[PDB]
């Protein structure tokens, strides 16, 4: 419902930030094509930290923006016989490309194209798959349509791409990882845990994701779904089309890692469960000294999510491991209210943290986002630990008021 | 693993034995990747002439582009007018965009609004959107201006921004006499330096064009100054203080040096200084006004010209040594008021710091980007201190622009090996790099992916960058630096040099190697 | 051999084949060098424990000081007093090595005279030298006063400056009222920055000493400002700018901001602006005296207070955000004049940045050195951003001084791994960087050798170096910059930011390697 | 006799500055101790460019500042116990070093010290060559008898090291370069042309030079001088003591460069005769190059030298290579002779450029001295050429005048 008035403020993305931006950017060895006017693409270049190897602009294309960047001409017109020509110099210039996917903006709906028709011809000719997806960025009221919009894309021209195809030796571990985004690398910290566990991830996809990667993705036994949000809907219909389970896990902080290693292994038989209690053993000490060194300096503050109630129904992660008291938004403003309750930093929710800063309150979440990272998995403990700290301890927040009034 | 007394972030964490094993296995086993000596081979090719040539002859694709869309110039512009609302006509998504690309290169809060048209609005045109978008942007952030533009979604149903702006004064979603003046800002046309000057040009109608016949040129004897899109600080400022100094009066039509440069003080300021509106309707009164980047003020200057009276001087930019020159005797000229004396000292002190460093600069080859007033006026002064411009060029640029460059290049015996690109984007450049080598490159944040290409072909090819224009997203505060007159220049100079010298330690801090070049003066 | 369309200097010329062989004949068959692997042995060795702990035993030898003599720091003194010449007592080799020492970090001529004493006023004094001496430097360069000073020869012998100067006035070699204050600045004592203090307070005496009774506290209603040694001509500009912005009246004992700075315009000014004689004669007037620098001021500061009578303040040096605080607020409380509303803002602007970056400051590990004040001023400031002073060092330094560092270091959570050391040197400080390696050292131009030792090392090892201090050789105009009040520490701020940041940037460079990490925002 | 009074401005140097300055600093295997205040050795500190190979801080130490520091207690009783110690300390710091000199400063001379007999009794301790070197700087008018002190002590501690071995191997073309300082490297640059010419240099000091190069010098058959001003003394005398000739040599532009590689050649068969025209036809083409190159924008312009009359007595070397006109100082002010003259760059004498700059006139000599080089042999030409250009032609000095008067 969301009655999210205009002519106010929010840093909401739409349809095509959810679907180029979250779902379909990270693919490194795709091209994903802005079909539309050059800003889009130019302003979600590089935007977010989807971590991966690889070579850029021979294998991999993530930090980099190809548009069609449509004139006055190609609106009146239509951009489709244009579309047609671009992915062939995509084709020349860079031939170990193994796919391309057209990522709608505004325009391509309202005039009408039908990039659907060039995606099936250019492919068939080019042999390659091109993923038509019609993420047109007034659909929805917000990025949730177009993560949705992206996921069918997948299903409809990836995911079933190797379905008579057997050559696939797999093996009774093989799991998959889907809604990471590798944000500062959280999903490669928590592929460690996972494989130090006994487990084969064949699928990671998104993030550090591989078209590869994701066609073989109904070939597992299990899907851990990081970000359900974003990829829940995919996760349930490979249920039904190939019956593969699916859960939910979470490595923030140790607590967390520590359940969700456990739950994920229980899946398993007993084995995976010795394994899962050596590999809790072994980091067991690491980020002990971790809550030894910034518990100290971390407890009673009160960190704020974005929450319904006055706490979490239940644990949230890291912020428990070092002491900190989370609260919530209470059961409903938002710039007086956080005035009034004064919290030490805001966890999460009605972003622009530039805006929070002004009002003299930190503004560093659950993911990277913007400059450390990770802060998932065992490793990643110890870097959002720090960062707490120096975040909340930092001396410049404490110098808002002049000595002289 | 981690050890608590010596964290590592992803930078050198993943570096680590157990990562790169752990990703060595990823990749040999399911990403089917292709092996690495074709991978180099398909990256050695792309470094050629015959790759070059081919890259050249793109005409659909587009690759790293070096420009915006226009809404995200109608935004800076309005912003720089007193308690003023930039407002945008069209989907959320684009906002959401406009303002994290502002908080990025300024590392401030950007005011800014949409009234989030979704698909119905798509056939019904957005009409309701506007209405009650402009009731609630009124009373929530209680603006006393609201500078209205418009997505390319509005753009394509075409949807009338005059009409539906008066049908809500009509049935009373917000007062009559409440400023909304207007612009239409094609995406799909020009860039973000077009759509300062649609809206710029539709703030100057909405306060002037009627009520011209009280109007007389010389009445405030004020220099209107028009700025253009300006994302230097420093620049609104240095030219403030040089008026300042001669004593002329004037008024700077679009100021936002205030409300993107807030005190840190507990308070969250969301106006903050700007142009009022009252200099706004007197600004016909005015004896002259002077467009500091002409290049993309084009419309502006129309309407200045056919509808003020103003006789608008053909100036460049006043950047580098005889611009700022120029800039300042037309200014004397059109004021009365004559070059005082200690302006005429800090040019001295320009012309003693080039002859400082003039045996470091002097045939150093350049490679550049930019927006065509900073470009030029970069090209202009680069010239002037005996470097060799050597690929130019402009995304977003026309042939007159081009002409205009090339003339200024056969005025100079320094413009020989020179080439002026337009409409060219920095894939092109980096092909450039590769085949036609420079010492450096001079433009935004996004070259620096062009720098770690050039590197991997080997030490020798690498191409350092030197982070000058929009935008700049990986060094912290660069906005408040200064680009024009001689506080500009001074500032260009010294990070040219200091980059020509750090690069030159570089390669010669090996021990018993290089290092018997490693001197302590320079 | 050349190619005459890409000519190669000394770098890269003498990496061709052609000559490494011939250096390798060279050394091979004369130099009778020794084994490159007993070079590497014992370069090995210099960079451990062992050899710290014998590097820290020295007694009588000092290997890379920080530090100049004496009468360096009074030419810079005297050098800031309207149509003054800098003499100097003793032999010409120092004034030689004077000159240019300035013209390197300052690109700039420097006035300064000797009477060049030889072998035969090695017995019979110096008195013959300072009377032809002070004449034809009063002829030859037409000044209207000599601040005189002694090099250690002079010092040696023991000549009276006093006494050479009136018998000089006595046979009438220069008139009587010509002013020739003067001062034994010892080069075997103390350093660059006491010599500027016996210089000072010299010529304070000469026009204040006998005249006291006519003077009264408050007179005047200005404040005067010693500066002290100050090398960054962006200081005595930051000061007299906020002074000005307050509406505090001042007198800036010693300024040579405007004869270090000469406009260039084909015209040769060897004069050019300081403190006039009147500003002097009528400093006791004063409501009072602030010491920009105290730790180099104390002779100064005897004579201000028992002479005088001025309650002069005990004040840091204006760096950093509290230091400047309490310096303007004691400015205030002393003329009356509050804290304008633009220097509340400058303020709240410069902890805008603090926020903006602490996150790339935090935890960083640094090394440092230069001047008392300036040390000690740059470690609080390093403090308030969160940073880790580990290696502070000041040669010229003393023990009251370390413990005022060592109780700043005290009042903070981040000066734990801190240690303060005085009357240590460059290469004990190269030991340090091994031993217990910082992330970056702030210093001056001498430490970009400590830089090429470490990297030797390994690319791991490499402690980068952050220009800030005096001298800086290697590169330009930086001597324009500024390190005083909330002007100064933006620019230091920035400065440091943009290192770890381009540092950072250098490390994530590399191809499928590294570059995983190298993000376009930052 | 030169008047040269006091209260005058002049860049002129002090004896120390000609004795560590020139002569003994450039020398990388040793380690030179300013005795004396700490000032000298700081001002000196790496301030001329004798460019070396060596690692720095463990086998040469040419931009390094090692000194004695002379407190109030060092004067008044005498720094001879110290200079001692700190002979001691070098010698477990920096065991890889071949000698030691110590410099005199101003105090040492006056307060009656004998740093001789610490040398004699160090050395025989150390069973090392230590160079006592009595160049206080008042001593003389100028860096002169500097050089003429420093070569006295190369003479009696260094220079006949060897008289009585014999284990050298010679040949007919040893020869040796004295007094040249490398400056940007001029030796190497001239070092390359005498060996490419069949002689085998096997001393080459001061520059680059080496304790043992100098011990050897005596055993070459030809002394080859750059710097006659500074290293005459030491040349007559091996020319007694061994009779080995010896004569001047200068490759500044191609023409003194030829001639004077014929006239090097005379002193010695035929053979080295047809190699130094082998050598000369071998840079013929890119001498020329370099001229066709800059003549055309370097011809017609008048640098002013610091000679008596209107013009040389004879060639000075690259200017007229470079079709520039040479003039003098005349026979006898200077600096309203030269805004009367108005020359387009002074080549030398009366230093400090700045000076000049502020007079809108262009400063750089024969040698690098400051920047670039080397400017001597046949790639030195280019090098110098290319600088002229830049210095001569640059647009800075075109703009002194503000437009509007
Ligand atoms: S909502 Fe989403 S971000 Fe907006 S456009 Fe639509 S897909 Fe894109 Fe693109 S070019 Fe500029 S930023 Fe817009 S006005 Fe058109
Ligand atoms: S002339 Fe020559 S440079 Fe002068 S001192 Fe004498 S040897 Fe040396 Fe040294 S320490 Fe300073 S600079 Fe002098 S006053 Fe004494
Ligand atoms: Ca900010
Ligand atoms: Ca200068």
């Amino acid at each position: 419902n969301k009655k999210s008035q205009p002519g106010l403020m929010t840093i909401r993305g739409c349809a095509y930030a959810g679907s180029k931006g979250v779902v379909w950017g990270p693919i490194k060895d795709m091209i994903h094509i802005s079909h539309g006017p050059v800003g889009c693409g130019q302003y979600s270049r590089a935007g977010r930290r989807n971590y991966y190897i690889g070579t850029t602009g021979v294998n991999a294309f993530v930090t980099m923006n190809f548009t069609s960047d449509f004139q006055e001409k190609d609106i009146v017109f239509g951009g489709d016989k244009k579309l047609a020509k671009l992915i062939d110099e995509v084709e020349t210039l860079f031939p170990l490309n193994k796919g391309i996917s057209v990522q709608s903006e505004c325009p391509i709906g309202l005039i009408g194209d039908d990039i659907e028709s060039v995606s099936k011809v250019k492919g068939a000719e080019l042999s390659k798959t091109i993923v038509p997806v019609r993420c047109e960025g007034f659909r929805g009221v917000s990025q949730s349509l177009g993560h949705h919009i992206a996921n069918d894309a997948v299903r409809d021209w990836v995911l079933g791409k190797r379905d008579e195809d057997t050559t696939f030796a797999s093996t009774p571990y093989d799991v998959a990882i889907i809604g990471d985004y590798n944000i500062g690398g959280d999903a490669w910290s928590s592929r460690i845990l996972l494989e130090e566990m006994g487990l084969r991830c064949v699928a990671q996809w998104s993030g550090d994701g591989s078209i590869s990667e994701i066609e073989l993705t109904p070939k597992v036994k299990l899907n851990l779904v990081h970000c359900y949000r974003s990829m829940n809907y995919i996760s349930r219909h490979m249920e039904e089309k190939y019956g593969i389970p699916w859960m939910e896990y979470n490595f923030f902080g140790p607590t967390k890692t520590i359940e969700s290693l456990r739950a994920i292994a229980a899946k398993f038989d007993e084995s995976i469960q010795k394994k899962c209690e050596e590999v809790i053993a072994k980091y067991k000490p690491e980020w002990e000294a971790v809550v030894a060194k910034y518990r100290p300096r971390l407890e009673g503050k009160r960190v704020m999510l974005y929450i319904g109630g006055l706490r979490p129904r239940h644990v949230i992660g890291a912020y428990e491991d070092l002491g900190m008291e989370v609260v919530g938004t209470g059961y409903e403003e938002f710039e007086e209210f956080v005035k009034r309750i004064k919290p030490d930093l805001i966890g999460s929710g009605i972003k622009e943290k530039f805006i929070f800063q002004k009002m003299g309150i930190p503004f560093r979440e659950m993911h990277s986002w913007d400059y450390s990272g990770p802060y998932h998995g065992f490793d990643g403990f110890a870097i959002f630990a720090r960062d707490m700290d120096m975040t909340l301890n930092n001396p410049c927040w404490k110098k808002l008021q002049a000595p002289w009034e | 693993s981690q050890q608590v007394d010596k964290i590592k972030a992803s930078y050198p964490l993943f570096l680590d034995q157990d990562y790169k094993d752990m990703l060595a296995k990823k990749r040999d086993g399911f990403e089917e990747k292709y092996p690495q000596d074709k991978i180099d081979e398909v990256f050695q090719w792309t470094t050629t002439k015959e790759y070059q040539e081919l890259n050249f002859q793109r005409e659909a694709l587009t690759v790293n582009p070096a420009k915006a869309c226009q809404p995200l110039g109608a935004v800076l512009c309005a912003l720089g007018f007193e308690k003023t609302m930039p407002y945008v006509h069209g989907s959320q998504g684009c906002v959401a965009y406009f303002r994290s690309y502002f908080n990025r290169h300024f590392r401030e809060p950007v005011s800014c609004v949409s009234d989030s048209m979704t698909e119905d609005a798509a056939v019904f045109g957005g009409q309701q959107n506007m209405k009650d978008g402009l009731q609630n942007c009124k009373a929530t952030y209680k603006p006393d201006m609201i500078a209205v533009s418009t997505t390319c979604m509005a753009e394509v149903i075409g949807d009338d921004l005059n009409a539906f702006i008066n049908n809500s004064k009509k049935e009373g979603f917000i007062p009559d006499e409440f400023p909304v003046p207007f612009a239409h800002t094609p995406s799909f046309v020009g860039s973000h330096v077009t759509g300062w000057d649609n809206m710029f040009e539709g703030i100057a109608r909405y306060f002037t064009l009627k009520s011209m016949d009280d109007k007389v040129v010389g009445s405030n004897k004020k220099i209107n100054i028009v700025p253009g899109f300006e994302t230097y600080l420093g620049n609104f400022r240095v030219i403030k203080r040089m008026l300042s100094e001669m004593g002329v009066g004037y008024s700077l039509l679009s100021d936002p040096e205030e409300v993107l440069d807030t005190p840190a003080d507990g308070q969250f300021r969301m106006y903050a200084g700007g142009t009022t509106q009252e200099e706004m309707k007197d600004a016909p009164n005015a004896l002259n006004t002077v467009l500091l980047q002409p290049w993309h003020l084009e419309k502006t200057k129309k309407f200045v010209e056919g509808t003020w009276k103003h006789e608008v001087p053909k100036l460049n930019i006043p950047m580098g040594l005889d611009w700022t020159d120029e800039f300042l005797m037309k200014v004397s000229e059109i004021s009365g008021q004559p070059i005082p004396a200690s302006l005429t000292k800090e040019r001295g002190r320009l012309v003693d710091m080039m002859t400082d460093s003039h045996t470091w600069l002097h045939g150093k080859r350049f490679a550049l980007w930019g927006d065509p007033d900073f470009v030029m006026g970069l090209v202009k002064f680069l010239l002037e201190l005996g470097c060799e411009p050597v690929h130019i060029l402009c995304h977003n640029g026309n042939k007159r622009w081009k002409k205009a460059v090339d003339a200024i290049l056969a005025a100079s015996p320094y413009g020989k090996n020179a080439t002026v690109y337009i409409g060219k984007d920095l894939w092109h450049l980096r092909s450039l790099v590769f085949t036609d080598k420079p010492d450096f490159m001079i433009g935004n944040s996004y070259g620096k992916f062009i720098q770690r290409d050039t590197l991997h072909k080997g030490k020798e090819f690498e191409v350092p960058l030197i982070r000058i224009g929009f935008p700049i997203f990986d060094r912290h505060h660069l906005h408040r630096s200064t680009t024009l007159g001689y506080e500009g220049a001074m500032q260009i100079l010294t990070t040219l040099v200091n980059s020509i010298l750090e690069r030159l330690d570089e390669e010669t801090r090996g021990m018993q190697a290089t290092d018997y070049n490693h001197d302590l003066v320079r």
